[PDB]
RNA sequence: GGGAGACUUGAGUGCAGAAGAGGAGAGUGGAAUUCCAUGUGUAGCGGUGAAAUGCGUAGAUAUAUGGAGGAACACCAGUGGCGAAGGCGGCUCUCUGGUCUGUAACUGACGCUGAGGCUCGAAAGCGUGGGGAGCAAACAGGAUUAGAUACCCUGGUAGUCCACGCCGUAAACGAUGAGUGCUAAGUGUUGGAGGGUUUCCGCCCUUCAGUGCUGCAGCAAACGCAUUAAGCACUCCGCCUGGGGA
């Protein structure tokens, strides 16, 4: 939903108008992950999207990690609001 | 992915010279520029100019062909490269053609051809030949 | 002359009878884009109308 | 919202007052489903291009519907028309 | 182009290959000759010449290598600068070498450099053996190979300034 | 290289659009084969290079009308489209991935490759339970032949289909790893974008991304490749070192 997207975009925004940043982006990588494996969970054999799931993984984890390298204590501050590891 | 933007302006070079195109465009480093202003003054380029952008400027090289439209710059060849470095002493310092063309190096005194860097008795880089 | 273009008409209804039946031969079948003149995005949808029109029994599957 | 078009096959022989009786029965599944019904009309009456159900012939109703995409209206439709035998053949289709 | 004429030119023959056409009765043997012509100051050059018999296809050989003729830039007894010839398979390097060293050279190069007048070089045959391509690939550098005063003239300094 | 800053072109997000047999789930449509029932009808039908086996007076084939069931989706269909690869072709709906073109609001190098690992992975095959029309290893019979454990013919089980789980191999091929940039053109085609006309259609021009064909420079042992390089360059990975043994 892209409503959805948006209000997402809204609360976790480092200013006002901050479409793209670290945290930003991490956080809808993570909606859209959570939506996508309960999406495969229904649907196992559904490999193809699976695949798609695993992009935005190593997409997040990416960002995750230069996020850690930049700023670790923004780093830790997402990890909490979102309940990451 | 670019990784080497020097071996990419060399082989810009060539490939240019090779079609004996007038003029190419690269985008802009000291480096580069270092590089260009050493082949104007040893004559194997008819000129340089440089033109300022908002992303890191532009560097436009004017190839230089004599009468029957030969071309001046044989060829060109990166010899230090990000998978393998290369560093020569000073008595290390190569002729390239036996002097008929040169060798970029980058040294404590900043980018110069092999004549002048053994002439100081130093060292450096070899970031690439020309003849 | 691709009519769809001609007549100027961007959706393609598969209750359109009257504009479907100039897009199959005789016996029900599909005719070519070549021989039709149409253009290749208007033949997917001229296809997927024709086919469900074929369902619904607005035209004859055969003959 | 997501639009669907329902175009349904009546059987020739039914009644109009039968007919009248089926078309708000289904009417009344739409909406208690979740469906918002735009437009209900009966579009035609018409030969079928080839017998079904052992019908040379079929009315042809219109139903032009909004509803969520999730909602099960749409769903829950085409089971009772499959089960019911007044109509003949029915088919659903998002409308942009 | 180079004008056979004027020039004191001596022949050299590089090899002389049987070559077999098969035919419906047989074998129909023809012999391929190579040779290289040249001047001993800097002009030489290389033919072929296929013929029934060795005396023919050796003269065919000398007028095409004639009509072929190059010159080579030279530096005192040897060659200006180190130069690598690729031609087909054949890849061939040449380094020039102080005075009195001799031509380090094997077979067709040999003949080449000797007959171009060369005298003083090194060199090596990093390819095939075949000796039309190695001829062919030996050529190839010596053209490559460039002169002090011209490379000064066309990049506009003086040959002090290049050296 | 390290540290401290700055920047937006790479990278990604936002916003606005575009096409698609991309994938998974549940339904559904007609054609056709086989079988079943019942009519009409009488001696063959079927098959081969030629024959025979086989089916048929217990009425076959054919023919009309129905009914059953399984599998695949004619026309469209196109060096067309989508997908990382295998692969994906009736239609409808639900869930879902990616790609492409605009804009330049956003972060400011966050990128590329990627041993070891994990995932997917045609067909055949294995386990469990169903399904089974057609086709068909094995097998039976008839032919052919010197022989015929085959090719041909008549039947025909597993399998082919479905659900879950193994298997992880193919000439899994473009027999061409991935990323990036640069280097004549000509001509088709797919999806966009912009403009000049055009009443609209459309025509013409520009440009981005795919897909083909021809063809410079260059490359190549040659065949040929040639902006979809096998050309010119850089980064990372996989792999090769005579044939057989293997
Ligand atoms: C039928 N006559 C043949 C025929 O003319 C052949 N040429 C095609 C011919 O060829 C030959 O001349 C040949 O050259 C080969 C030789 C075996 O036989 C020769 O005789 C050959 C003649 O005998
Ligand atoms: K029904
Ligand atoms: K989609
Ligand atoms: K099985
Ligand atoms: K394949
Ligand atoms: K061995
Ligand atoms: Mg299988
Ligand atoms: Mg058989
Ligand atoms: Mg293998
Ligand atoms: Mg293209």
């Amino acid at each position: 939903s892209q409503e959805r997207k948006n209000e997402i975009i809204k609360e976790y925004a480092r200013h006002e108008g901050d479409t793209g940043s670290p945290e930003v982006q991490i956080a809808v990588l993570t909606e859209d992950i959570n939506q996508l494996n309960e999406h495969a969970r229904t649907h196992k054999k559904d490999h193809h999207s699976y695949r798609g799931l695993m992009k935005k993984i190593g997409h997040r984890r990416n960002l995750l990690a230069y996020l850690r390298k930049t700023d670790i204590q923004r780093y830790r501050e997402l990890i909490q609001r979102l309940g990451l590891r | 992915v670019m990784t080497d933007p020097i071996a990419d302006f060399l082989t810009r070079i060539r490939n240019a010279n090779m079609v004996k195109h007038e003029t190419l465009e690269v985008p802009a480093s000291k480096i580069k520029r270092d590089i260009a202003e050493i082949l104007k003054r040893e004559g194997f380029i008819r000129d340089v100019e440089y033109i300022e952008d908002d992303k890191q400027g532009v560097i436009r090289v004017f190839l230089k062909y004599g009468k029957n439209e030969e071309r001046v710059i044989t060829n060109l060849k990166r010899i230090s490269k990000p998978g393998l470095r290369a560093y020569v002493k000073a008595d290390e310092v190569p002729k390239v053609l036996n002097g008929l063309g040169i060798a970029i190096i980058s040294t404590s005194e900043g980018v110069i051809t092999d004549k002048e860097a053994r002439a100081k008795n130093i060292g450096g880089e070899v970031i690439a030949y020309v003849w | 002359v691709d009519y769809i273009a001609a007549n100027h008409i961007e959706y393609i209804d598969y209750k359109d009878t009257e504009l479907l039946k100039r897009f199959i031969s005789e016996r029900g079948k599909i005719l070519p884009r070549r021989v039709t003149g149409t253009g290749a995005k208007n033949q997917r949808k001229l296809t997927i109308a024709i086919k469900r029109a074929r369902i619904m029994g607005l035209l004859p599957f055969v003959s | 919202d997501t639009k669907y078009e329902i175009m349904y096959i009546i059987r020739p022989n039914i009644d109009e007052e039968a007919k009248t009786a089926l078309v708000e029965r289904f009417d009344t599944i739409l909406k208690d489903n979740g469906a918002e019904v735009i437009e209900s009309k009966d579009w035609e009456k018409r030969r079928l291009a080839y017998e079904m159900n052992g019908f040379r012939e079929g009315i042809y109703h219109i139903v032009n519907v909004t509803s969520p995409s999730t909602a099960g209206a749409i769903n829950e439709f085409d089971r009772l028309a499959k089960i019911n035998d007044d109509i003949i053949r029915h088919m659903i289709v998002k409308v942009e | 182009y180079i004008d056979p004429k004027h020039l004191e030119l001596e022949d050299r023959v590089v090899a002389i290959n049987r070559v077999t056409k098969v035919v419906k009765g047989g074998r129909r043997l023809r012999f391929a000759a190579l040779v290289v012509v040249g001047d001993k100051n800097g002009h030489v050059g290389f033919g072929t010449g296929k013929a029934q018999e060795v005396p023919e296809a050796i003269r065919k050989a000398i007028e095409d290598a004639k009509k072929n003729l190059v010159e080579v830039p030279m530096v005192g007894s040897t060659i200006p600068h180190e130069v690598i010839g690729v031609f087909g398979g054949g890849r061939i390097l040449m380094k020039p070498a102080v005075e009195g060293s001799g031509v380090a050279a094997g077979g067709p190069v040999r003949a080449v450099l000797e007959l171009a007048g060369v005298a003083d070089i090194t060199s090596k045959s990093l390819g095939s053996n075949t000796p039309i391509n190695v001829v062919r690939a030996t050529v190839e550098g010596l053209k490559q190979l460039k002169r002090a005063e011209e490379v000064a003239a066309l990049r506009g300094k003086s040959v002090e300034e290049i050296i």
